[PDB]
RNA sequence: CCCCGGAGGACCACCAGUGGCGAAAGCGGGCGGCCAGAACGCGCCCGACGGUGAGGGGCGAAAGCCGGGGGAGCAAAGGGGAUUAGAUACCCCUGUAGUCCCGGCCGUAAACGAUGCGGGCUAGCUGUCGGUCGGGCUUAGGGCCCGGCCGGUGGCGAAGGGAAACCGUUAAGCCCGCCGCCUGGGGAGUACGGCCGCAAGGCUGAAACUUAAAGGAAUUGGCGGGGGGGCACCACAAGGGGUGAAGCUUGCGGCUUAAUUGGAAAACCUCACCCGGGGGAGGUGCAUGGCCGUCGUCAGCUCGUGCCGUGAGGUGUCCGGUUAAGUCCGGCAACGAGCGAGACCCCCGCCCCUAGUUGCUACCCCUCCCUACGGGGAGGGGGGCACACUAGGGGGACUGCCGGCGUAAGCCGGAGGAAGGAGGGGGCCACGGCAGGUCAGUAUGCCCCGAAACCCCGGGGCUGCACGCGAGCUGCAAUGGCGGGGACAGCGGGAUCCGACCCCGAAAGGGGGAGGCAAUCCCGUAAACCCCGCCCCAGUAGGGAUCGAGGGCUGCAACUCGCCCUCGUGAACGUGGAAUCCCUAGUAACCGCGUGUCACCAACG
């Protein structure tokens, strides 16, 4: 699930998985990527942001994705 | 203006080096060349970098 | 792939089309890439995989410390270390450098049981040292097999060895110096004045 | 001594080697040619500062009303441009619940002045400098540790902070003086000003300074 | 304290050194005598006579013991003066053994290089000591300098070795001998036996039982009453206003209670509590998601390749300058890059453009009024978009210029400039933490209540009150109170709502009702402030708690338990202990207005 973000040409992502993932105690597990704002502008306005919760055996278990795509030329050239 | 960060002075180089003759001692070209010459979408940056591009036009002159 | 350094381009360019010239020849490999040119048929292995922390004031911050070991099964051998935040890029690190680290193995005979010309043991004794654990290899008559421990004997069919005999000291259960001694024996069979 | 030039708007009256400093212009009049009269009644013109480096910090420009909206704060030693009698008014805006009342603190000199030139017979901005120069302290101790006792230790005070000691000594010895009883503010402010300018030893500014000056003698 | 004399005991300042001698312990003034042991130089003598060494010996700091002498200084024990909760210690005064000498005993020490003794081999560079040889000089000296050998003594460091620190021709390397010692920890240098000792004691030295580690070196962090640097009005300095004391509003604690609810804009409802009657606002936020607060008025974190390491890990990311910044500039086994910093996004501030159903009034005319007679003021209408305003886009400021400083990052002063050093305010909140707060916002694991949790009803309670603590309001007065008079804003809200205007009423309030679904109508002529008159230092013409009588508003309902107004009544309080909070400019402080909650009610935001 992440090969299918390289197919596409984002210069940054930032996968949240948090929850009890393998215990009952929450670890908060999460990956990411380079050349992608975090705060400021794209960030909170004009990045992809989505936050979903997944009711599993114990717990809702909440994703929250931050993607931008190859073209998302924010204002640094 | 204080201290200029590291994108300010390495636009400045590149800009200065690309185009070693359309910049001299003057603020005011300098600001025309930068604005006629670079994808510059913000005016402070812009006016930074004609001021360091200013600046090593003014040392570029020192030096010899 | 780009061709970096410049025996990389040799490599890319078939004016090299052999792993054996580099080594008669002593060129240093500085890219893994001539490795899986030159070798494609090589296997990897995960021959020890420990969780290693830092502590800090927020709590310890863990990384992946996998140790790997690359072999052609015909006389070419390396082991590699990786560290990394996750496992994945830690297996990918360690086999980098297992590929970069790959030597060629002496083999033969010299068992005083066996009279076998054939490489399938080592052609005389020779030693290995990692930090404190210390690995003799001694060649056997062939049929005998590896009677080394499981990780040395990983490393030497990686190798392209069928029958040793094995005389360690020091602590074997630090997987990874057992390991980085045993390769050490194996690339000091080079070391020997013949 | 100077190296680092000087902004315009101030004046160097060279006398010997002393380069004395005024940061006001005090040659200042109408377009006419007619003097600028304090309140429409006193002149700017006579008025002399004894201290040299008092003369530094008075500013003795030439203003109908002492007003300065409040814009000479924000450059260091930027309080040598307002005018010493909107020093005086700024001063009188305490306690809190005085705070803002400008015109209040206005009218309150305003008669001040009428009561000080109509008792003494001497200009009222003349006699409000003598009262400066009387009540500005030349020392002060400061904190000083030994080992775990704030001591004390004589040191010198700059002109701009002797300043600004007798204008807060002599406002709150007006204030002290007209707190809880019949006397009103402006003849508390107005036998203040005048016993500073007489140097007499009631004041509360002169007691102030003296008390100041003895203790910095005594822990030298 | 100074001088002039005498007596006594210890020590041998500087020179003086990882300098010397010695087997170790140990040895520091000079002269002399008697001994000892090494190094160096040698075509001297003997001819393997050597190494190590169980057992066996001899020497062996300090303290201590036995007997004698001595005793200046210091000083266990002890006495006293302090300090402390205590002080039988640490500080001060004093003081005896002892320390010194002679004869003997003791036989121990971190008696250490924690490194047994003998011999050989294995890069070097450098300080110093002794002897000797070659050259040069000469404080003409037993002197100095350079070079070689031999022998010591330090430093760095090949090969090699090591768990590593590190050793490295003075080995902990590669070898050849012999001796001593070790075999997890505690029990335990204990018990018993023996020997030695005047004694203290010493040497030698277990087991039962108990235990799963004890331990070495190094890494990251945390911490320190170790060191250094940087920064901050949630620090200090310089200041301003305060809180802490009184009365009152309010929150928590406690007490009381049927209940005073559970956590960390209250009469119904809310509501979850109590009395009575007819799916969870039940737990675990140590199961969780999301959100949020604080670390964080931070600057940090990481990566690619390389490099050091067996490894945990280092480097870069460290040093000097620089500042908001891990911002840069210059040196480095580093060279680049990325998130955070910035940039960026709103709003304020100066200029330009476009625009004038609304908003502005210069220019006009018609009317009313006044007229010192010149003229003026007010209203309506017209004209216009000039001014102002409104809103969308652009420009402008960039250390740009100058003087100084600096390799240069960059800093200070000055001009000019609407605006000068990130122009001013705010947003965006890195990686990881705070077993941070929230199952009472929604959501969800588990565990329970199970025709019982129901946002059912009626009443009460959350409003109970000896008291503690936190945040506030209004005062103690005269820079004031009262009474008249004159003003001057900006947000913001408005639908059955805002409400002009009109009438009634002393007030609160009551009745009618224009306009406005918004630059059009309304709330809306704010208060502080200025002016004039009364009060005059007194618990008062300050203060407005408490209480009595009465009149209204909202609502289904006003007693517990609402809000407003009139008349009367006039408490504490005279500026508040220890302590403590916030704040650097249109800011503090004071003043009011709009609004959120809202049927009504704000001492709150
Ligand atoms: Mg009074
Ligand atoms: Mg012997
Ligand atoms: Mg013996
Ligand atoms: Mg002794
Ligand atoms: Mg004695
Ligand atoms: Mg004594
Ligand atoms: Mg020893
Ligand atoms: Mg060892
Ligand atoms: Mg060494
Ligand atoms: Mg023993
Ligand atoms: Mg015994
Ligand atoms: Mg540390
Ligand atoms: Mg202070
Ligand atoms: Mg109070
Ligand atoms: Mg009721
Ligand atoms: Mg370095
Ligand atoms: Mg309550
Ligand atoms: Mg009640
Ligand atoms: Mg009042
Ligand atoms: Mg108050
Ligand atoms: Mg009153
Ligand atoms: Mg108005
Ligand atoms: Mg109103
Ligand atoms: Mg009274
Ligand atoms: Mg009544
Ligand atoms: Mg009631
Ligand atoms: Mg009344
Ligand atoms: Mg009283
Ligand atoms: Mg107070
Ligand atoms: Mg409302
Ligand atoms: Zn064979």
């Amino acid at each position: 699930a992440v090969r299918q973000l390289m197919e596409a040409g984002a210069k940054g992502f930032e996968i949240v998985v948090s929850g009890k993932l393998s215990t009952e105690r929450a670890k908060f597990e999460k990956i990411t990527y380079g050349k992608l704002y975090k705060i400021g502008y794209d960030a909170k306005n004009r990045v992809r942001r989505a936050v979903v919760h997944v009711l599993l055996k114990p717990g809702i278990y909440g994703i929250e994705v931050r993607i931008t795509p190859a073209t998302l030329r924010y204002s640094d050239e | 203006g204080r201290v200029k960060p590291k994108f300010i002075k390495s636009l400045a180089e590149k800009l200065l080096e690309a185009y070693p003759d359309r910049f001299t001692e003057s603020f005011k070209e300098n600001k025309k060349a930068v604005a006629e010459l670079a994808d510059i979408p913000s005016k402070t940056v812009r006016n930074k970098v004609a001021g360091y591009i200013t600046r090593l036009v003014k040392r570029q002159k020192a030096k010899e | 792939w780009e061709p970096k350094t410049a025996l990389g381009r040799m490599v890319k360019e078939g004016k090299i089309r052999t792993i054996d010239e580099i080594f008669a020849n002593n060129l240093l490999i500085k890219e893994p890439e001539i490795v899986d040119i030159l070798l494609p048929g090589l296997k990897q292995e995960l021959l020890n995989l420990n969780l290693v922390q830092r502590q800090t004031h927020a709590g310890e911050r863990n990384q992946f410390q996998a140790v790997v070991a690359v072999g052609n099964e015909d006389g070419y051998v390396g082991v590699g270390i990786g560290k990394s935040r996750q496992v994945r890029q830690a297996i990918e690190k360690a086999t980098r450098e297992a590929k970069l680290n790959i030597t060629p193995v002496r083999r033969g005979c010299g068992s005083w049981k066996c009279s076998c010309d054939e490489p399938h043991s080592v052609p005389f004794v020779v030693s290995g040292k990692s930090g404190s654990v210390e690995v003799t290899l001694i060649p056997a008559p062939k049929g005998v097999g590896l009677v080394a421990g499981d990780v040395a004997k990983v490393v030497l069919r990686l190798a392209g060895i069928k029958d040793v005999w094995t005389k360690t000291r020091g602590d074997t259960r630090t997987t990874l110096n057992f390991a980085l001694a045993v390769f050490n024996a194996l690339r000091n069979t080079y070391y020997f004045k013949l | 001594i100077f190296g680092e030039q000087l902004p315009k708007t101030s004046r160097v009256e060279y006398i010997g080697d002393v380069p004395i400093i005024e940061e006001c212009p005090r040659e200042l009049k109408t377009l006419d040619g007619n003097p600028i009269l304090l309140f429409g009644k006193w002149s700017f013109e006579d008025v002399v500062v004894r201290d040299p480096g008092l003369r530094r910090y008075i500013c003795l420009k030439p203003v109908v009303l002492p007003h300065t909206e409040g814009r000479y704060q924000k450059r260091r030693f930027g309080k040598a441009h307002i005018p010493i009698v909107e020093r005086l008014v700024n001063l009188l805006m305490r306690p809190g619940r005085n705070t803002g009342k400008k015109h209040k603190a206005y009218n309150i000199v305003k008669r001040a002045f009428e009561i000080i030139y109509y008792k003494t017979g001497r200009n009222p901005i003349q006699v409000f400098i003598d009262a400066i120069i009387n009540t500005a302290p030349r020392e002060e101790i400061t904190r000083i540790i030994m080992g775990g006792i704030a001591y004390s230790v004589s040191v010198d005070v700059s002109p701009q902070r002797r300043l600004d000691l007798s204008l807060r000594w002599i406002t709150e010895g007006a204030r002290q003086c007209s707190f809880n009883n019949p006397k009103p503010i402006e003849e508390c402010l107005a036998d203040e000003i005048m016993a500073a300018a007489a140097n007499d030893p009631k004041s509360y500014a002169v007691r102030k300074r003296e008390e100041l000056e003895r203790i910095a003698a005594a822990s030298r």
